[PDB]
């Protein structure tokens, strides 16, 4: 029952580091509608966190949400490095948002079909979420690289600036792939097709260019992370680390 | 003349005027000027709230605060809506906002220094804008009471998880105890001060249909008994229930300081207005490529 | 006793906060020259910071320079709020930096003439480091205004964006008053003429403007901030918060 | 040709070479190229470093990673001087730094992932670092060997103190020691690299180089394990041993094809220190600009 913790706590480590990015946009978007749209998208992310990060603690026998969340540090952390990366300008935002809603849709789209019950459950909550996501950024990757000439390439350079770490999104480990042939999990690696068949072609309709370095970084997974989850931590868990095992 | 006259019996006979109608400039100037107002404090408002988004003690907590952030959100569309139903143009004042031409809620200018005042802006001050909101319900300009009635359904439950916030601090660790109770001392009287100082047109109009007083004492007489349930005090000396009126009698509003606060010399005035104009400037860009697409 | 010790924390705290901001700045100044001497001021704020508090714990009877640094709450820091200000660019920098170190040089001045003997001898150590940074300071004050258009018209705004929080080094409270009552603490008051005389004619110099608004922000000492202190303790203190009580 | 005899001459008998001599372009260029990312790995290396500055447990720890961070940037200042008396200019390798086009030490592309790792770095990666440099104390080229000599003297205390602070996570609670076992199972091999693989030819003839590569490493070892033996810490090599019949401690195989990753900018960090030193170049231009016409003025 290990894998299937690991798995769990990953998923819901996705979501709930994003979730946190998002969360500094607050007040600061160009226009009050996108401040809406991003406040919206960063609470069904949370909500997701919720239900994965709920389940894990359930599958461990012990702790809770807040407990996964507030008490861990950053090598005990199983995010993608994608969802750690700072906000930059909303062009960064925009890329980083799009790389992720087009993963969720494929991913959960498959993992509603999941032999485990309460996977299938969440999965089935979160491709309803994830498909408005995906509608917004790939919305915004439109507007932006088919913009003006400032604003496509500002889009371009925010593709070109992530696009290292979407090599994490179809690495497979062995808690992936017992779980796969366990019909439990999706195998990442066969999330790749139709990943690439979205995104390439949001990208091609927006006039930019795919990148052609190959994307070369993984590591979130184990615990291996940039130098910013840190200081994202370091924010978050700030009070619960003054005032332990308290309610709120 | 005639028009101003099947209108003063519109508004007495408690008909709602809408955009179509007719109206005297008067009432469509200091109408763009409350629901313009009313909207740039629903903006300016996410700042301090938002300000804690990262950084809220649990999960629970941390959703609660963002379903209330993007209400706000919300909220401030649904009034520069109604504003723009009075022929005013939404860009043009939001940079009277921006430039200090217009003004939004005094509350917004004080910070949150800790996870207690989102608790007390969520109790206190969302308290206290209930209590003008349910008032402007029955408002004489159709789409700005509806408005109110929409905002005032949803707030008010934002308003019940502040108060739970409070009480799970009044309930728990001393810390979480002293946390709470400095909270209410920063905020209580600029809390207050919301309401506004101790009218002619407006009321006769029903614009405002109760004193800035008479909202203020309806704010005490309701709030000082949900103080007493959460163990704290209010830091007011003069603070008596007196028998004769049957109401609270409190101490003296300063006034001086709200006067700094609203005329940008409270504690963030520069902060909040340079995050709204930084937002605006940077967001230049996004704003002029969203248009570009659309024309293509 | 008590008065004494908020007053030397107070000085503590100063130069606390803003040695952090300064380490934020590590690796990432125009030059290396710059990088070293950002790192040299930092140092030496940070050293004066370890002398104040290490003798407010004395004078408590309670704790070190550790315990107060790191187990307070923003509610019971009492830096000046200029202090904790974001870097922002290099002039923003350069412009609190100037602010503070004319302050110091005419605090320091007067204050190693005080009648406590560890104040005075901490003020007669902080002195020789004050002047340097006035130099510094304000010789990229005159660098920047006196520079092109660009460097300038940054330098201005800086000045501008800064201006308000100048109030509250002259601001006196009853701590103050009694200590200078006794010849232990010098009248912030008293401290006006020098520093206008310093500051107005090195803005002057610089061919730039001294702001007509007048100041008006107070609060830091005691324990009134804006919302930059929260996030920099945050990052701060997080390790301690994690594992308390330990040695390093 | 007798400009090359009397050069080779002065290489043989250690008579050091000074700015103003003949040397061959390929030496020149070989110099210029090793003080330059000499001087590189100084000025990136305050970034892993500076990650922990505003985090630092103590106020003690604090001002001596300040110190040692001023200290870099010093050692930074006199290599760019010494690789300017070859006759290049330190804004144009420097710019090389930033396209790719030069290199600096390969430890400095991993991430700092915790507090122990600067104590790490400090007594590892320092300690590797100092063995390099006393190495090329006697290095052919006169400003390089009396630059490398005034360096080892201070930046060995600094690694000095780097241990220190392992020592106090190695003597705390349980949390510390794991955190520092953590640290050195993460920079035990990338240290061993820094040496470089198993130029060699011309380098040591030319006595610029004076030890191998695997000389260097063997000693490093030789001169470590002892010290994490006295942390009460482990090595994450399954293959490492003592050898009674040479007198060195060998070690495992090291994976060269990591190393050619990392060097080649697709390590953990690459993108992250050039994209720092870039922006802190790019967005310092106002600033340099506007000290170059008030000096005009």
């Amino acid at each position: 029952s290990n894998q299937l913790t690991a798995y769990t706590l990953r998923l819901g480590d996705n979501c709930l580091v994003l979730s946190q990015r998002l969360g500094e946009w607050c007040g600061h978007a160009p226009e009050l509608e996108i401040d809406l749209a991003l406040a919206n998208i960063g609470l069904d992310l949370l909500g997701q966190a919720r239900n994965f990060l709920s389940y894990a603690a359930e599958l461990a026998g012990e702790g809770d949400e807040d407990t996964l969340a507030f008490t861990r540090d950053e090598r005990q952390f199983s995010n993608l490095l994608l969802v750690e990366q700072p906000n930059g300008n909303f062009a960064d935002t925009i890329a980083r948002q799009y790389f992720i809603d087009a993963w969720h849709v494929a991913l959960f789209t498959r993992l509603m079909e999941s032999r485990d019950p309460q996977l299938a459950a969440i999965s089935a909550k979160a491709i309803k979420e994830a498909r408005y996501h995906l509608r917004f950024s790939r919305g915004w990757l439109e507007r932006l690289g088919n913009g003006t000439d400032v604003s496509g390439q500002k889009m371009q350079q925010a593709i070109n600036k992530l696009w290292r770490f979407t090599a994490e999104l179809f690495d497979a480990d062995e808690i992936d792939i017992a779980l796969s042939e366990e019909g439990i999990a999706v195998d990442p690696r066969t999330l790749r097709a139709a990943w690439e068949a979205e995104v390439f072609a949001g990208i091609n309709e927006a006039t930019l260019n795919v990148p052609q370095e190959q994307a070369y970084r993984t590591g979130g997974k184990k615990g291996l992370h940039t130098e910013h989850l840190g200081p994202m931590l370091a924010e978050m868990q700030y009070l619960q680390r003054v005032l332990p095992g308290q309610q709120w | 003349s005639t028009q101003e006259e099947r209108f003063e019996q519109r508004i007495a006979q408690e008909t709602a005027i809408e955009p179509q109608d007719w109206m005297p400039d008067a009432y469509r100037k200091t109408l763009i000027r409350q629901i313009g107002q009313h909207a740039h404090s629903e903006i300016v408002g996410m700042l301090p709230e938002g300000n804690w988004i990262t950084r809220a003690p649990t999960l629970r907590r941390k959703a609660i605060l963002l379903a209330k952030v993007q209400d706000e959100a919300g909220h401030g569309l649904y009034l520069y809506s109604a504003a723009e139903t009075l022929g005013c143009a939404r860009e043009d004042i939001y940079q009277k906002m921006l430039d200090g031409r217009m003004k939004y809620s005094s509350i917004f200018n004080y910070p949150t220094l800790s996870w207690a005042d989102i608790g007390v802006i969520g109790w206190l001050v969302d308290g206290a804008a209930i209590v003008n909101q349910v008032a402007l319900c029955r408002t004489s300009y159709g789409p700005y009471a509806r408005a109110m009635v929409k905002i005032c359904k949803e707030e008010s439950f934002h308003q019940r998880q502040g108060f739970e916030a409070c009480m799970a601090l009044a309930q728990g660790s001393e810390a979480q105890k002293q946390m709470l109770q400095d909270a209410i001392n920063r905020f209580w009287w600029p809390a207050l001060m919301m309401f506004g100082p101790n009218s002619a047109r407006s009321l006769t109009w029903k614009i405002k249909r109760f004193t800035n007083d008479e909202l203020r004492q309806r704010f005490v007489d309701n709030t000082v008994p949900q103080v007493e349930m959460l163990g704290m005090t209010v830091p007011d000396p003069d603070l008596h229930f007196d028998t004769e009126s049957g109401h609270y009698r409190f101490g003296e509003i300063d006034w001086q300081e709200f006067n700094e606060v609203i005329n940008g010399r409270g504690i963030c005035n520069q902060e909040r207005l340079d995050a709204k104009r930084k937002a605006w400037e940077e967001g230049t860009w996004v704003r002029e490529a969203a248009l570009a697409h659309a024309q293509k």
